[PDB]
């Protein structure tokens, strides 16, 4: 697609300048870029390493010599760079590691997340399935639950008191929510930090149930048997304990890790940290417990798509479609399935009964190569989303995604720990915080900056999706500029939808279309929120 | 694009300033869900043959973010200023809230006033539970006059659900962001 680099003998001719000395950093240069060509029995990764060296190299000229007449040409030797590691990531592959990496951390596996593992089992017969637990942490969701639940009603003690709507809207009602689950919340990292002072040895789910059993009177014996069952369940399901992946436990992202899962109770933001790291250690390809096998190209390609039902409406009918006749999954919705037309409903049911085993419905794997420079990422919407990604093992941008997550999180816990060190009310702490941000924000990071003030709010209030730019996909394309731009911790994301397109993977090998994939396990939009309140509303009357 | 243009889109929570962005530049209305992935709203639009990447960036409205959201202000070429015309509070709020907030941040740079959701204007339920106030939709010649009055560069509508006057609001964008 692309144009061969320019040789040593074609730069200078580029670079060339008349009365010209041929300096020493312009000499660097030449010397780095013939280098580069007779290096035709090296691995990419030391090849990029040379690219980057004369990038380094060519931008010292330019800071030195602010006036030279060649900083014109070497600008556009520059792009030449960019355009060759494309190249290097395209041409020379390795094959991928055959290791699906799924994670449920915080709690019990529930069996919808099982069902769609398994599809990805059935059709995948030569892969490794890994599916990610911490052993210690068993109890995180039950204490969120609990701590949330006893939220909603002192919210609405504080509601009954009052009338319908003097300015009681679902607005306050979260505001209010979110004050006392931040109370809760600091008072259990209060207790959990006290305790591993007396001891440290202390795992994390002891902490969770005295906290629990000394503020909500929780049965000990019900909450054990609970870890017993979620212990049980995930060990029979090709579980890999957290606590046995030695490699993340001695990372420097390991703090990070416990962070979301102990104080903010973020197990999205938690399952983000690792998931990268079980890339970089094992290689693979990750996928989200929401996410299905991707169906077979040359199928329900004779049913016609009618004009009056979206593209993204008839992705899902398709899976709906597939679990209605051939059950694989069940309990899976029909809703969209169920709204078209008699005729087109039994053109499905006529295809499907044309097929016997799950390999004529879910495409294979099979061999996967990629470089091992890249990490590559679905898209969504024309949007990159870490729901799914290949990496081969020890990749270099899989390092430099841990980087740039280790970074943001470095800028957060700056700006954020000085706050809640002074045991304040939500609002007093969000200001505090807020202070802090302001005073390191610039025009560079500001956008980003924009989004960690929000970071307290995670997961109890309506349209808050700073783990994103924290841990999630804005650090994918960051790391992506990184590589491209011979950079490490790019924060001003000056990519496009066309440069993040290298990396995407085949729409046939996810499909991402799910009944799950719709309910978010970390996020909730404004509509969810005002049903929400209502629902409360009327679960504290009865 | 060699040229960066930067649009950043404002207005109050639930004038539909996210399905803005992403009915424009996918060509899709996310009625089922928004996914949780990097935003990254840019298009490539050539100009007097001249490349240009616009560059569009979504906001909270809410008063919480009221310090947070200035924040991506800098090196802003055009606000577009966002309310729904079957939301009077939204409409009232131009005057009050935004109009302010970016002439305080970016005194010189120029805002397009942008109506949203207007094929709620001829939506039965919408109207007689909005009926049952004072409350009326909001008509493009109102509109149009507080643009004049708080020194718009124009007025424009646009539907996200059945995309109207989607590609003119982005059109007239760009023509704000090179005229003096
Ligand atoms: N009828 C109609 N609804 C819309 C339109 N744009 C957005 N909406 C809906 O109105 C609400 C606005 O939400 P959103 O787009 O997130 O606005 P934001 O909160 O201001 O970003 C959502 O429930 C949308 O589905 C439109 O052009 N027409
Ligand atoms: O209680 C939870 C919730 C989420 N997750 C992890 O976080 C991912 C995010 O899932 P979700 O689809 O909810 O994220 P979204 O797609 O909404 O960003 C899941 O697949 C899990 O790996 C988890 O381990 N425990
Ligand atoms: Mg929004
Ligand atoms: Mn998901």
């Amino acid at each position: 697609g692309g144009m061969s680099l320019v040789n040593r003998k074609q730069l200078e001719k580029m670079a060339n300048v008349r009365f010209r000395t041929q300096e020493d950093e312009y000499v660097a240069i030449l010397d780095a870029l013939e280098e580069y060509h007779n290096m035709s029995e090296n691995t990419v990764v030391e090849k990029y390493l040379k690219l980057k060296d004369i990038n380094s190299l060519t931008d010292i000229y330019i800071d030195t010599y602010k006036k030279s007449g060649r900083n014109k040409a070497l600008k556009k030797f520059k792009e030449y760079l960019v355009t060759e590691v494309l190249e290097l990531k395209n041409n020379n592959l390795t094959p991928v590691e055959k290791n699906l990496h799924f994670v449920w951390i915080g709690g019990q596996i529930n069996d919808t997340a099982i069902n769609y593992i398994n599809q990805w089992k059935d059709v995948n017969s030569d892969y490794n399935v890994n599916v990610f637990y911490d052993s210690n942490a068993f109890l995180i969701n039950t204490l969120k639950k609990t701590v949330v639940e006893s939220a909603i009603n002192d919210t609405l003690e504080s509601f009954r008191e009052n009338l319908n709507d003097p300015r009681f809207d679902y607005n306050k009602f979260f505001r209010k929510r979110m004050e006392i689950i931040y109370d809760k919340q600091k008072n259990f990292i209060n207790y959990y930090k006290a305790q591993r002072e007396e001891n440290p040895e202390l795992i994390i789910d002891d902490i969770v149930k005295t906290y629990l059993s000394n503020e909500y009177s929780k049965e000990i014996d019900e909450l054990n048997t609970y870890i017993e069952e979620s212990l049980n369940k995930i060990t029979q399901n090709s579980g890999n304990d957290v606590r046995n992946f030695e490699e993340f436990k001695n990372g420097e992202s390991f703090n990070l890790y416990e962070q979301e899962l102990v104080e903010r109770w973020n197990l999205a933001a938690a399952s983000d940290i690792l998931r990268i790291s079980a890339l970089k250690e094992i290689g693979g390809m990750y996928l989200d417990v929401d996410m299905l096998p991707g169906i077979q190209p040359d199928l329900f390609e004779s049913i016609e798509k009618p004009s009056s039902v979206t593209v993204d409406f008839w992705e899902m009918t398709k899976l709906e479609a597939i679990m209605k006749y051939k059950e694989y999954i069940p309990e899976y919705t029909s809703e969209h399935f169920d709204m078209l037309d008699e005729e087109v409903q039994s053109s499905f049911e006529s295809v499907l009964a044309s097929k016997s085993d799950k390999s004529e419905i879910f495409s294979s794997l099979g061999d996967m190569e990629a470089s091992p420079l890249e990490v590559k990422i679905a898209f969504n919407s024309k949007g990159i989303i870490n729901q799914g990604l290949i990496s081969v093992k020890d990749s270099y941008s899989s390092n430099l995604i841990v980087k740039q997550i280790e970074n943001r999180y470095k800028i957060l816990n700056n700006s954020l720990n000085p706050a809640i060190s002074e045991d304040n009310d939500f609002n007093t702490t969000t200001n505090t915080f807020i202070d802090s941000i302001m005073a390191e924000a610039n025009a560079d990071n500001g956008r980003f900056m924009m989004e960690l003030g929000k970071y307290l709010r995670v997961g109890f209030f309506p349209d808050v999706k700073t783990t994103i730019n924290l841990s999630g996909p804005e650090a994918y394309a960051a790391a992506y500029q990184d590589l491209l731009m011979f950079k490490e911790g790019s924060m001003n994301i000056h990519l496009i939808e066309a440069d993040l397109r290298n990396f995407e993977i085949s729409k046939t090998n996810i499909s991402q279309s799910t009944e799950q994939e719709m309910a978010s396990l970390w996020s909730f939009d404004d509509a969810r929120a005002k049903a929400q309140f209502e629902e409360y509303k009327r679960n504290y009357f009865e | 694009g060699s040229k960066l243009i930067k649009c950043v889109v404002v207005g109050d929570g639930a004038v539909g300033k996210t399905c803005l962005l992403i009915s424009y530049t996918t060509n899709k209305f996310p009625s089922e869900y928004v996914p949780n992935v990097f935003d990254n709203y840019a298009v490539t639009v050539m100009i007097g043959g001249e490349p240009y990447t616009l560059g569009l960036f979504d906001t909270a409205g809410q008063e919480d973010y009221d310090r947070l959201r200035p924040l991506s202000y800098p090196q802003t070429d055009v606000f577009l200023v966002c309310f729904s015309v079957v939301s009077p509070s939204s409409f009232e709020n131009v005057k009050e809230k935004w109009v302010p907030e970016i002439t305080h941040h970016c005194p010189k740079t120029p805002f397009l006033l942008v109506g949203t959701q207007i094929d709620l204007r001829d939506d039965p339920s919408t109207i007689e539970k909005l009926a049952k106030n004072k409350q009326k939709p909001i008509t493009p010649e109102t509109a149009e006059k507080l643009a004049r009055d708080l020194k718009a560069v124009k007025y424009v509508e646009c539907s996200a659900l059945t995309q109207k006057g989607l590609k003119n609001v982005f059109d007239e964008a760009i023509l704000a962001a090179l005229e003096p």
